[PDB]
RNA sequence: CUUUAAAUCCUUUAACGAGGAUCCAUUGGAGGGCAAGUCUGGUGCCAGCAGCCGCGGUAAUUCCAGCUCCAAUAGCGUAUAUUAAAGUUGCUGCAGUUAAAAAGCUCGUAGUUGGAUCUUGGGAGCGGCCG
């Protein structure tokens, strides 16, 4: 019943030698288990489905239709995620989208406008992303705006905890699939994105291999 | 990030390219994090200390990584002046 | 050329998007906690808060130590404490971005009444205040969305004429007594 | 913009207004033909009196017959068309009688199935049809 | 009573005045857009509904009626003129190879836009390089 990892990092992260994700995200590691995130992200992970697109192809045999579904899953504290999956049954597809969106969850960044006092409650920038002929852009706001935008990219940005906000988006919205991919690509780079706050030089701390080789020598073979 | 206090309220720090003074982001599998070994000078020996450099993916995804790795260990005082 | 008014504002936006889930589930949510009699007093509640936040921003936009936003926020801050929604230790002008409207509507006077202690449940409260049974600082009062002040808060009870604080019956006991006389007699 | 001189505002100003006006709903809006081939004239209702009845045909693979009145109009005399909106509500309307004309809602463009038809009746004899269909009010006798 | 040129209206106070408190609240909807029935009975490309897609061919969640249900609630629906949505008039701030669109090419008067370079430092001082 217990979890069994495949790769050295969810022996790592099952052996408890760790102690958070946020190291694993400053090493930019790739996450192939999607159980980590269970593991580091507890009861606080929401999922909620967006829409459901019957994609059918034709063949001699007749029409072919299967189902492709969107669900965006992350904890209201800074982490979120988008899954695409496409199967031919709707509840495997469910799953096979929720799977993929605990994979990939990008954490972001919240800072202040003008006033620095408190917690973090805005986008720190004007971040933009596009994908396709979608352009979405974040704008940041005082306290107690709220978030103004359409349905989905306003459930996207207060499930990763960005509470205030504008928006302004420009194409085909109607695909949600591609305006969906836009509002994450905009959220994601958040960090991505080089502040005189941040000019400081880094140091280097040693990677989790270079320090528990002595443990993943004796681990798996 | 500061407040009135002065704590910090990012909650995790991010890498930095060594080269290119660019930041790594979380989903950058190209970034690269390179340590080096120095040698003493009395016999030619490891003692066990190292250097440790960093390169963003751009960087090595347009081919100028081996230059910039060569330049980081030239200025350090690994690679002879003269060359 | 009469000598008239011509002067008239309105008090509520109704919401752009008509057919929301959320939006709704929080009106209906307040409304219930409060006792709300339609969703026009929920809207002018947001109308109002609006109109203090966008003023409050427009204060907050300038340079620091200007004479006119020190006046205007000190006179607004003072304005806000003797409402009674903002405390004594918060005297800052970007204290006022972080209020809610549960801090608005928990100052009116039909919930006020309902929490001191002298009516059962809220809309009881309502339907006392509707009555004109109780009275505020020798007045009477009558509405519910009378906004009560802050040194006006320990000074409110029963009016004298009232059959509960004190004075003649109402209508249905003297009828009673009168038929049980006639009963007897 | 493309030219973005300091002293550039007349150019600009110039072919601004010329592409405003060579469009369609400002050009519609701006001109005094589009209101005189108008039948009420700009104006949102018009009174009228019936000719005669007539039926029309369907467009899209929709096929039911719908009735509509031919009405002459009062200001100007024009005789237009005009359908009558609820079900067996024909039969309240006899001939040559006062009716209350108005558009359908989509400015002046033919709805549905209904070919050339942009009006429909509200009022007959004075009497309001919605009344005379819940039976609320009478047509008088 | 009071107000008022005299009155009505508002407030005050007597005497009455509610249990299914019959002292009875309507307007458009229930396929998607857009919150709310694969309910029941009726006609069967007819009658009709429908701003758009479309619903009706003998099981209509969309037509005609009953129960139930959702929205604003002394208010609600419809037509018109107009504004934001329109980054579909784009000054901020749109497009021109293939979706609408670069004159066949060149010269050229108005209009518009125009390369670099002419000015600098010290003296004393309020003070912990600079306020």
């Amino acid at each position: 019943k217990e979890w069994l990892p495949v790769t050295k990092l969810g022996r790592l992260v099952k052996d408890m030698k760790i102690k958070s994700l946020e190291e694993i995200y400053l090493f930019s590691l790739p996450i192939k288990e999607s159980e980590i995130i269970d593991f580091f992200l507890g009861a606080s992970l929401k999922d909620e489905v967006l829409k459901i697109m019957p994609v059918q192809k034709q063949t001699r045999a007749g029409q072919r239709t299967r189902f492709k579904a969107f669900v965006a899953i992350g904890d209201y504290n800074g982490h979120v995620g988008l899954g695409v999956k496409c199967s031919k049954e709707v509840a495997t597809a469910i799953r096979g989208a929720i799977i993929l969106a605990k994979l990939s969850i990008v954490p972001v960044r919240r800072g202040y406008w003008g006033n620095k006092i408190g917690k973090p409650h805005t986008v720190p920038c004007k971040v933009t992303g596009r994908c396709g002929s979608v352009l979405v852009r974040l704008i940041p706001a005082p306290r107690g705006t709220g978030i103004v935008s359409a349905p989905v990219p306003k459930k996207l940005l207060m499930m990763a905890g960005i509470d205030d906000c504008y928006t302004s988006a420009r194409g085909c919205t109607a695909t949600l699939g591609n305006f969906a991919k836009a509002t994450f690509d905009a959220i994601s780079k958040t960090y991505s994105y080089l502040t005189p706050d941040l000019w400081k030089e880094t140091v280097f701390t040693k990677s989790p291999y270079q320090e528990f080789t002595d443990h993943l020598v004796k681990t798996h073979t | 990030m500061q407040n009135d206090a002065g704590e910090f309220v990012d909650l995790y720090v991010p890498r930095k390219c060594s080269a290119s003074n660019r930041i790594i982001g979380a989903k950058d599998h190209a970034s690269i994090q390179m340590n080096v070994a120095e040698v003493d000078k009395v016999t030619g020996r490891f003692n066990g200390q190292f250097k440790t450099y960093a390169i963003c993916g751009a960087i090595r995804r347009m081919g100028e990584s081996d230059d910039s790795i060569l330049r980081l260990a030239k200025a350090d005082g690994i690679v002879s002046k003269n060359f | 050329p009469v000598a008239r008014s011509w002067v008239c504002r309105k008090t509520y936006v109704t919401p752009r998007r008509p057919f929301e889930k959320s939006r709704l589930d929080q009106e209906l949510k307040l409304i219930g906690e409060y006792g709300l009699r339609n969703k026009r007093e929920v809207w002018r509640v947001k109308f109002t808060l609006a109109k203090i936040r966008k003023a409050a921003r427009e204060l907050l936009t300038l340079d620091e130590k200007d004479p006119r936003r020190l006046f205007e926020g000190n006179a607004l801050l003072r304005r806000l404490v003797r409402i009674g929604v903002l405390d004594e230790g918060k005297m800052k002008l970007d204290y006022i971005l972080g209020l809610k409207i549960e801090d608005f509507l928990e100052r009116r006077l039909q919930t006020q009444v309902f929490k001191l202690g002298l009516a059962k449940s809220i809309h009881h409260a309502r339907v006392l205040i509707r009555q004109r049974h109780i009275r505020v600082r020798k007045q009477v009062v009558n509405i519910p969305s009378f906004i009560v002040r802050l040194d006006s808060q320990k000074h409110i009870d029963f009016s004298l004429r009232s059959p509960y604080g004190g004075g003649r019956p109402g209508r249905v006991k003297r009828k009673n007594a009168k038929k049980g006389q006639g009963g007897a007699g | 913009g493309k030219c973005r001189g300091l002293r550039t505002a007349r150019k600009l100003r110039s072919h601004r207004r010329d592409q405003k006006w060579h469009d369609k709903q400002y050009k519609k809006a701006h001109l005094g033909t589009a209101l005189k081939a108008n039948p009420f004239g700009g104006a949102s209702h018009a009174k009228g009196i019936v000719l005669e009845k007539v039926g029309v045909e369907a467009k899209q693979p929709n096929s039911a017959i719908r009735k509509c009145v031919r009405v002459q109009l009062i200001k100007n005399g024009k005789k237009i068309t005009a359908f009558v909106p609820n079900d067996g509500c024909l039969n309240f309307i006899e001939e040559n009688d006062e009716v209350l004309v108005a558009g359908f809602g989509r400015k002046g463009h033919a709805v549905g199935d209904i070919p050339g038809v942009r009006f429909k009746v509200v009022k007959v004899a004075n009497v309001s049809l919605l009344a005379l269909y819940k039976g609320k009010k009478e047509r008088p006798r």
